[PDB]
């Protein structure tokens, strides 16, 4: 069944939907490209865990 | 660790009842 | 073998499941093909039953048991003599309380009334799906779950609530027994209100809404009304089996040590008057 | 390296999905 | 996709995404949290800081 | 979804009304009735007027009295501290006397406060049974609501009075405390046997777990077959329409057989009252016949057996 | 903070959004 | 043909009735 | 937002916000009540009656 | 969905919100300022735990 | 399957894919952080980071 | 019975359908090629579990 | 988005905004008392003070 | 919603209000400020508990 | 606000306000009794009897 | 709302509401002074508790 | 404030009135009780009693 939005609401809407969208899609991207930089996300071979790389005095929460 | 290993899928379950509430509520209206 | 005004309503459709070939009438019983379902898995749950007694030689309703499988069978299928009838049987209850509920949802739709019953019902089964399953899930295996024996299911209970040490302190517990005590007593308010309004002493005519309105509004100075009263009524029973799979799912998940001990865990510390 | 290629990428993705850009690209 | 809305209600759709972007942002900043190398709350090194070398992502490397 | 007759969404108001004529009513219904928008909602929004009959005023003040003395031995059990009565509010009571006493009055603090609040609350309640009769017939209702109240003051005092006498003890009596009577549950269920094999307490079970059955079931019957104005169940009983009808198909095509808009009410009312008037049978019987519902229900092939553990522990007083 | 004492300021906080709730609740119809 | 009564005692044999509830 | 009134009822606002702020006020007090710097309860001393020098707050001191 | 509320009812209504408003908030503002200069809410780099400062004799609440 | 909207409703389709979807989403994430090898979050090694050869996937590696 | 959409409405939604699955399907594709190259999903006859290839003081969770 | 009001009801976004706002602002404050670095009330030191160097925020610092 | 009360309701509910809130105030203003001549409500930097300045011998509740 | 009470009941605000405000006193009152040095049911003394200078409150004293 | 009350009535009601409140405050106010020519409700800066007044020998509930 | 009874009700404010200073003469004559020195009940000496000067309220005492 349509919703009854004409054309010209559906792009008005569709409109303010990209915004949304990509405004949020764009910000979320810079923020996980600063939180990568900051701490990347995935380990690598040798692991990230700091039992496997900081001294026995680091204490390490696993 | 500590007790956000858990929080992560209470508050997964939370969205996804979340996500459905609007549909649930559109198809009971 | 049929009410005097049953022929009226007994028409075709309002099945979920099952079109024409299930939608008939076997004497009081509409059927349906969530009927066949339902007799199919009651009757397997009890031949397993009855195999489990056969099997464990305990002949007797109230000492027979289908046990969950140990804890340390986790959720492996556990022998049949070890078990694995529980899961059976578990299989074939949930099974038949949802195809239950399923033909009362046939009925209701035929009938034209509400789905509130079959809700009601699955509320109940909610209850049992959620200890059957969700505390085998919580506490990581089936033999978390109760078993399936009149007495000895009344045992695990007795254990269950035990393990917590005085399980009447239990949050949900407290809730869900008042919650018991209050369907009870207002069962027993609205039972009784009814008779009251359309059986006075002899000689009296049939009193109105008007009259037991005034009568609850001069006895407690609150009157609920006729929708108040079923729609109090539902609200109770189904928060009691609300509050029944929350004490069911926290004594041991998310209480490990006495609910006497829970109650003092924080209300004693609550600090309007901690100090 | 291959953290500051990630970066770069989602910068990139950024940039390129902002709705500004990213609308150019609208033809209905 | 502006034709979604002739068949798709929006205002539905952009309201289940908004509480469903809300609980589930919780969600990751609990996923976070639970992280000894991500947890900004604790503060906790990372294992970077004690190594001689770029561990990388899909860089092979070997013991 | 179709309305699910769960909430009144719409309410309507009319004149407050003060209640149907009765003996005493102009002067004894007291308060301006209230609406409560909120009550409106599920049921009637107008709250008041109540009757503040001779019973019921007086049961009122009896139950102030007790609750009163209650609330002054909790303030004298934590040095007069509203604080610590509030610390403490679950675990504070007004203990029983010990058995020492037997059927003896005990002074205050060895459990006469607890007799005297069994005295004054006993009284009240009989007062306000009373109120619920005499409220039941000045308006030419029957007393059926007065009975099921009977029902469970029978089964109070039981509890309280009638079994602690029987077995010749005021310790057997119920305390009280939030805590406390559960307490006494604990005390009571695990001194004699285990009421798990009580046969009684498994039919008050029963009957409390069919009462949240027929009143969950006949609360959505109602609601269901409100399309059909079935909430109305005077005059679906006595001019029995289509949502009685549909209601009691619903139950005979479910069941196999179904119940009356009154027989339903019937039903109800007997598996709601029959809660405490068999519980007041199975704890009677425990400690005056039983002793233990264990050893009896063991006798009676009622107690499950179960696999021999390996390794038992053994008593070491033989 | 003392577990009581987080515990008592989140009843505190979910009273406060419960209570600033209440009249939004009435009106959502 | 009870298992038992034919095989040495070195084949596991398990009876149909189990112990699980000795009643 | 003077025409807020004409889409949001002001009873609402005004009854939610004076809600709110009422066990906010509640909250907040009992936070400083639970932080001994801040409970005035108990009074407990300042540490900078102890420090020889002010600590400052986005000054950065160091050890 | 609208309050059916007139232009000069919902200035008025803005005058006292912005009145109540802005008094709370100064008044508020004024009680904070106080109780920083009594006691500054965030801790330096330092910290102000009485364990840290504070002799040993000095019992802290931690 | 453009005919499918003839007689598959596609709102409910896509709603209820977008939700599935979601779920899924949740749980093969649970899945992964529930596997030491890919959990990010707790960043164990690689069992490669100690092999000296490739174990491949469908290689017919041997002890 | 039908939905009562047009051969229209049916095309664009389809068109619709096609590209948002497709992109899903292929940002999908992306992203668990990135990760299947950050650690392969399917471990070889050896496994990839830390206890059989790591030395012993690499703590495995296994 | 201006239109968006034409489809999405101000008053139920604003005031669902305003709600989960009080609830986040609450959930954030109470994560800043969770971290002994952000625990104003109980005023724990900084790591900086004991620090001899800036540790960074995405700085690569080795040990 | 408007209440219906006229402007001179208003005018005399306001000045009712204006007396009990102001009364009130400054008769709870003067409560303070006896009760804070009596014992300052906050603390200086040494604090007031007693355990920091009373001797040995005189008990605290802490 | 004298124009308040064209919009807000002013039964409803004296009524709430008087009912918020004997809860709050009683509050406050407690808040007293629980402090120690505010007690004047258990009467403690004020350790100002045994402080030889004024502790002040922004007097910026030192140990 | 409106109660409906005339301005004669707003005014016996008055007259007999400030009867009874002035009356309950002057014997309140005559009650409290004498209770506290008993025992002044106010601890001095010494405090009143017997433990820190009394001979050890005294009692005290704390 | 003789105006108040005609947007107050004056019986509601009345009754209110007299239960709520029910309930706090009864709350505040148990305040007395709990109070060692203010419990007639027990009947404690004062510690003035003991006291060879006048503490006071105010007074500037000190030890
Ligand atoms: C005849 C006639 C009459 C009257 C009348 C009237 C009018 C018209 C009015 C009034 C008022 C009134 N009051 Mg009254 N009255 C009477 C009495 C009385 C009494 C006795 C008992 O006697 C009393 C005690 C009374 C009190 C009162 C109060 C409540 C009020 C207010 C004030 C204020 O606010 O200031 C005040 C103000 C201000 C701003 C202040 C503030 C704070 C806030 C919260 C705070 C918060 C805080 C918190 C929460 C925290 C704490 C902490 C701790 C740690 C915890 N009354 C008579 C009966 N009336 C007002 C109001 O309401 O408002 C709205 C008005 O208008
Ligand atoms: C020592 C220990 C102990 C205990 C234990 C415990 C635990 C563990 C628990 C519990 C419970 C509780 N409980 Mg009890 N108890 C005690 C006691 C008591 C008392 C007194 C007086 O004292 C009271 C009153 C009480 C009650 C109660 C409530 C409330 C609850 C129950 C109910 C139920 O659940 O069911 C629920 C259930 C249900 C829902 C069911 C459903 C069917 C299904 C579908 C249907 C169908 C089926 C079928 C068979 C068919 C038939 C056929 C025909 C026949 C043909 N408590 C002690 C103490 N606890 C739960 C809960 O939590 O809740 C909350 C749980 O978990
Ligand atoms: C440590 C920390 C952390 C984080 C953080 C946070 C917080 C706090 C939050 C967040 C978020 C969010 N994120 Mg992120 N992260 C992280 C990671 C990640 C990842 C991975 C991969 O890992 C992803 C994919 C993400 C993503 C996202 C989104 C989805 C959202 C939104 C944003 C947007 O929208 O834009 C943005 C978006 C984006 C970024 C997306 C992108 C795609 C691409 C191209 C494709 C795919 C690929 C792949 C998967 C590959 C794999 C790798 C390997 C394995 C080597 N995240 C970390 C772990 N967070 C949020 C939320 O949730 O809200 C609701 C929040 O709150
Ligand atoms: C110790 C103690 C204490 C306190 C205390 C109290 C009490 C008791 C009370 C209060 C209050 C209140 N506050 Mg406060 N505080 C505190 C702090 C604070 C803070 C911080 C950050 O720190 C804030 C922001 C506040 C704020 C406030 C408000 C919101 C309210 C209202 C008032 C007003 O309006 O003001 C007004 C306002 C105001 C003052 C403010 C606003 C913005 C500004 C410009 C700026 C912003 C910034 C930020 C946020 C960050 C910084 C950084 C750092 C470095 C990190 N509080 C402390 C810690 N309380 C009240 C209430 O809540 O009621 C409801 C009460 O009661
Ligand atoms: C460690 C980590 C990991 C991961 C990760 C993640 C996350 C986080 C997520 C995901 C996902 C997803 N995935 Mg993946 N993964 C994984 C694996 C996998 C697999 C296997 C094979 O294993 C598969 C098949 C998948 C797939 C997928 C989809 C289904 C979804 C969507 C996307 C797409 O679309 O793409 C796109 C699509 C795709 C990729 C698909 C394709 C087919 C193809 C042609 C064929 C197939 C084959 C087979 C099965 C056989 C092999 C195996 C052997 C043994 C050799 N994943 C790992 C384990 N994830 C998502 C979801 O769920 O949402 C809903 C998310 O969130
Ligand atoms: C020890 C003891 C004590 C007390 C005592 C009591 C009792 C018993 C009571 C009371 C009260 C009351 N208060 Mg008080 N206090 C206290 C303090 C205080 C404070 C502080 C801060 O500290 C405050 C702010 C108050 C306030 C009040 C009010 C609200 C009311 C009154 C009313 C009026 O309005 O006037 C009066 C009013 C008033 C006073 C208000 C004013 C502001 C001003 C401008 C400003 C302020 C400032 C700030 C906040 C900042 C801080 C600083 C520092 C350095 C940090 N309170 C102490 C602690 N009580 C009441 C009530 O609640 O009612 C309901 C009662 O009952
Ligand atoms: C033992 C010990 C004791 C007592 C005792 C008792 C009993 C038994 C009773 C009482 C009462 C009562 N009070 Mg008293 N007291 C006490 C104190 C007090 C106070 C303080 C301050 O502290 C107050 C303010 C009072 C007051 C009162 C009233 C409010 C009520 C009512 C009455 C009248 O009206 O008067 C009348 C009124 C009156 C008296 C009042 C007046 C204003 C004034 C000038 C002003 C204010 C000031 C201030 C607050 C300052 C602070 C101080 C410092 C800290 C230095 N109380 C002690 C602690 N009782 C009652 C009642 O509640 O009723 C309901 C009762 O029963
Ligand atoms: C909050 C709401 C509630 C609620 C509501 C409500 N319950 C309804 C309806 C509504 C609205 C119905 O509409 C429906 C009906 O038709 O009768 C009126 C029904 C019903 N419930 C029944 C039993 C009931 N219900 C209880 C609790 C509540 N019931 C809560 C309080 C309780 C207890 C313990 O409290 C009991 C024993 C049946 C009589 C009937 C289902 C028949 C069935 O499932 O068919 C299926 C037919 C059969 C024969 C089932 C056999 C299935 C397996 C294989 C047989 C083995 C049985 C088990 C494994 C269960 C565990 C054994 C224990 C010893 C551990
Ligand atoms: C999104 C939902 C998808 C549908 C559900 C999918 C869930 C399970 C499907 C599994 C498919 C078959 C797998 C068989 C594997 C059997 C061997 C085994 O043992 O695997 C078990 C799998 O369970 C199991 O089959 C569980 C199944 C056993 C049957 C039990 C029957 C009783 C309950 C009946 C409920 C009917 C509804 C794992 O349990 P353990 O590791 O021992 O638990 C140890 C605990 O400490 C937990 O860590
Ligand atoms: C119904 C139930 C929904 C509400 C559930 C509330 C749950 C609150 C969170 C649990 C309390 C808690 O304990 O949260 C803790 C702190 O939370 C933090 O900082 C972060 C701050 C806590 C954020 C709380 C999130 C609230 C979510 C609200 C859900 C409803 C929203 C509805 C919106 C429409 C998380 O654990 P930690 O001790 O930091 O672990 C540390 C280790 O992981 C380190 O490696
Ligand atoms: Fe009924």
């Amino acid at each position: 069944i349509r919703t009854g939005l004409t054309d010209e609401e559906c792009q008005e809407i569709h409109e303010m939907n990209m915004l949304g969208m990509h405004a949020y899609w764009s910000i979320g991207l810079i923020a996980n490209a600063l939180a990568y930089a900051w701490r990347p996300f995935h380990q690598g071979r040798a692991g990230n865990r700091l039992e496997d790389h900081a001294p026995d005095y680091v204490r390490s929460a696993l | 660790t500590g007790e956000a290993v858990w929080l992560i899928w209470f508050m997964a379950a939370l969205a996804l009842i979340g996500g459905a509430l609007p549909i649930v509520v559109k198809w009971w209206r | 073998a049929m009410l005097d005004f049953e022929r009226k309503y007994r028409v075709r459709g309002g099945t979920l499941l099952g079109g024409d070939l299930f939608d008939f009438w076997v004497g009081p019983f509409y059927v349906g093909f969530f009927g066949v379902t339902a007799i199919f898995c009651a009757v397997f749950g009890f031949l397993m039953i009855g195999l489990k007694a056969a099997i464990s030689e305990t002949w007797s309703i109230f000492q027979l048991v289908l046990a969950p499988p140990n804890l340390e069978n986790g959720f492996a299928l556990a022998p049949l003599d070890e078990g694995g009838l529980w899961q059976i049987v578990t299989a074939c209850a949930i099974g038949a309380f949802v195809s239950w509920a399923l033909r009362e949802v046939e009925i209701s739709r035929k009938l034209g009334i509400g789905y509130h019953i079959p809700f009601a019902f699955g509320v109940a089964i909610s209850f049992f799906v959620l200890a059957q399953l969700g505390r085998p899930l919580l506490l990581g295996g089936w033999g978390h779950a109760f078993p399936y024996g009149i007495i000895a299911h009344l045992d695990w209970v007795n254990n269950v609530g035990y393990q917590n040490l005085h399980y009447h302190y239990h949050w949900a517990h407290m809730l869900g027994c008042s919650l018991f005590f209050a369907t009870s007593f207002a069962l027993a308010l609205h039972g009784g209100l009814i008779l009251s309004v359309t059986n006075p002493k002899k000689g009296e005519v049939v009193k109105t809404a008007e009259h037991e309105n005034t009568f609850f509004r001069d006895f407690v100075g609150y009157s609920i009304g006729s929708l108040g009263i079923h729609r109090l009524g539902l609200a109770l029973a189904l928060s009691t089996s609300i509050s029944c799979i929350f004490g069911i799912l926290t004594t041991g998940p998310f209480w490990s040590r006495g609910w006497p001990e829970w109650w003092y865990t924080w209300w004693p510390q609550i600090p309007i008057w901690n100090w | 390296g291959d953290a500051g290629i990630v970066v770069a990428v989602l910068v990139i993705l950024a940039i390129l999905g902002w709705p500004n850009i990213s609308s150019t690209l609208r033809r209905w | 996709m502006w034709k979604l809305w002739k068949f798709v209600d929006f205002r539905m759709t952009a309201v289940g995404f908004h509480l469903f972007f809300a609980l589930l942002a919780f969600a990751v900043h609990f996923a976070c949290i639970s992280s000894e190398r991500f947890n900004w709350l604790e503060g906790a090194p990372a294992a970077e800081y004690y190594m001689d070398e770029d561990p990388g992502i899909w860089k092979r490397t070997s013991y | 979804a179709e309305y699910q007759n769960v909430f009144t969404r719409v309410q309507v108001r009319g004149p407050a009304e003060q209640g149907l004529e009765v003996p005493g009513g102009s002067w004894n219904r007291v308060g301006r009735p209230r609406f409560s928008y909120l009550l409106g909602k599920i049921g009637d929004a107008q709250v008041g007027p109540i009757y503040l009959g001779a019973t019921g005023v007086v049961a009122s003040l009896g139950f102030l009295i007790f609750c009163l003395m209650v609330g002054f031995n909790w303030l004298a059990a934590v040095d007069w501290s509203v604080r610590e009565v509030f610390r403490q509010f679950w675990w504070l009571a007004v203990e029983v006397p010990p058995p020492e006493y037997g059927l003896r009055i005990p002074p205050f603090n060895d459990g006469g406060w607890f007799l005297w609040g069994l005295a004054i609350c006993s009284l009240s309640l009989l007062m306000w049974w009373a109120r619920t009769y005499i409220r039941a017939r000045a308006l030419g209702l029957g007393t059926h609501v007065a009975w099921a109240f009977a029902a469970a003051l029978w089964f109070y005092f039981i509890i309280t009075i009638i079994r602690p006498v029987a077995i010749g003890s005021w310790d057997e009596s119920l305390p009280i405390g939030m805590f406390a009577h559960l307490d006494w549950l604990v005390a009571i269920s695990e001194r004699y046997g285990n009421f798990y094999y009580n046969p009684f307490h498994m039919l008050s079970i029963a009957f409390c777990f069919g009462s949240a059955l027929l009143f969950a079931a006949h609360g959505a019957t109602i609601l269901a077959t409100g399309r059909y104005n079935s909430e109305r169940e005077i005059e679906q009983i006595t001019d029995r329409g289509t949502g009685s009808e549909r209601a009691a198909l619903f139950w005979r095509w479910t069941m196999g057989f179904n119940a009356t808009m009154e027989s339903i009410h019937r039903w109800g009312y007997w598996m709601a009252i029959l809660v405490p008037l068999v519980a007041s049978i199975g704890l009677f019987l425990s400690g005056t016949v039983i002793e233990s519902w264990y050893e009896w229900g063991l006798k009676h092939n009622l107690v499950p057996i179960y696999e021999e553990l390996s390794d038992p522990a053994r008593n070491p007083a033989a | 903070m003392d577990v009581v004492d987080i515990s008592w300021l989140v009843t505190l906080a979910v009273l406060a959004l419960l209570a600033g709730a209440y009249p939004v609740f009435k009106r959502w119809r | 043909y009870r298992l038992e009564d034919f095989a040495p005692e070195e084949i596991r044999t398990d009876s149909f009735y189990s112990d699980f509830l000795p009643t």
